C-alpha cells in the first residue's frame, strides 16, 4: 500500500532509519513538522534532468522543480538547524548529454564550456547558494554512481560530523 | 573538548558529564584540596619572620 | 489503606512505565534520516 516507507540498515555499529515520503500526494504543510527532529535530510537530485522537461507544464525543466523543492525544504521554519546531504545522481548520463547539449538549456547564464567538471561544479554551486541560512546548517554534496558502497560511507561520515557539531553547539563551543 | 569529540551517538548519559556547573565543580575539587592543605598548614605550624 | 486491586493496578503501571523506559532507551540509539526528492531523481537508485 501507499504511505511512508521505512528502511533500516546497520553500518559501523550505527542503526540508520530512513523515511521515504514520496507517496504522499497532498499538502506538505500539514505533516512535515512530524520530521522536525531528524538528524539529516537526504535530498536526491538527478543531474541528467536539465535537458528533460516536466510534461505537466511543458515549459518546466525538472531541474528547476528540483531547485524549488530543495529551497522550500531547506529554508523551512522547522529545519532551521538540520543538515542536508545532497546526492547529485546520474553523473554518467550528464557526462554524455553535456557533450551533446550545453548546460545553457537549463540555466541561460551559464557562460561555460561543455566539459563535465565545469557544469557539475556549476549545478552544485547553484544548489548550495539557495541555502539562505549559512550559519546553523550545512550541506554535504556527493556525486554518487560508481556502482559501489561509497554512498553509505559518505552518509555515515556526514552523520558523524552532524552529531559532533550538534554536541559542540550544545556545549557552546561552536 | 575530548569528551565532546569522543561521542558518536546522540548522547544521554555523557551529556551530564559536560555541563558548565560540573566543570566549575571539578575546578573546585582541585583547588579545594589545595586550600585544605594550605589551611591545615597555616593552622598547625604557621610561618613567621626571623631576624 | 489500599485495595488488592489497587496494588495490582500500581504494579501494572510500574511495569508499563519500566517497559516505556526501556523502549525510549532503545529508540535513543538510532539515527533518523529523512529522504526526499522525486521519482526520477535517483531516489530508488540511492536506496539501492
Amino acid at each position: 500500500t501507499t504511505g511512508i516507507v521505512e528502511t533500516h540498515f546497520t553500518f559501523k555499529d550505527l542503526y540508520f532509519k530512513m523515511f521515504d515520503v514520496g507517496a504522499q500526494r497532498s499538502e506538505r504543510k500539514k505533516w512535515i513538522h512530524c520530521f522536525e527532529g531528524v538528524t539529516a535530510i537526504i535530498f536526491c537530485v538527478a543531474l541528467s534532468d536539465y535537458d528533460l522537461v516536466l510534461a505537466e507544464d511543458e515549459e518546466m525543466n525538472r531541474m528547476h522543480a528540483s531547485m524549488k523543492l530543495f529551497d522550500s525544504i531547506c529554508n523551512n521554519k522547522w529545519f532551521t538547524e538540520t543538515s542536508i546531504i545532497l546526492f547529485l545522481n546520474k553523473k554518467d548520463l550528464f557526462e554524455e548529454k553535456i557533450k551533446r547539449s550545453p548546460l545553457t538549456i537549463c540555466y541561460p547564464e551559464y557562460t561555460g564550456s561543455n566539459t563535465y567538471e565545469e557544469a557539475a561544479a556549476y549545478i552544485q554551486c547553484q544548489f548550495e547558494d539557495l541555502n539562505r541560512r549559512k550559519d546553523t546548517k550545512e550541506i554535504y554534496t556527493h556525486f554518487t554512481c560508481s556502482t559501489d558502497t561509497k554512498n553509505v560511507q559518505f552518509v555515515f561520515d556526514a552523520v558523524t560530523d552532524v552529531i559532533i557539531k550538534n554536541n559542540l553547539k550544545e556545549c557552546g563551543l561552536y | 573538548v575530548l569528551l565532546v569529540f569522543e561521542a558518536k551517538i546522540p548522547t544521554s548519559f555523557h551529556r551530564k558529564w559536560w555541563g558548565l556547573n560540573l566543570q566549575f565543580l571539578l575546578v573546585f575539587l582541585c583547588t579545594f584540596m589545595q586550600i585544605v592543605i594550605c589551611v591545615i598548614w597555616l593552622y598547625t605550624a604557621p610561618p613567621s619572620s626571623y631576624r | 489503606t489500599l485495595s488488592a486491586e489497587d496494588k495490582a493496578a500500581v504494579e501494572r503501571s510500574k511495569m508499563i512505565d519500566r517497559n516505556l523506559r526501556e523502549d525510549g532507551e532503545k529508540a535513543a540509539k538510532e539515527v533518523k534520516l529523512l529522504l526526499l526528492g522525486a521519482g526520477e531523481s535517483g531516489k530508488n537508485t540511492i536506496v539501492k
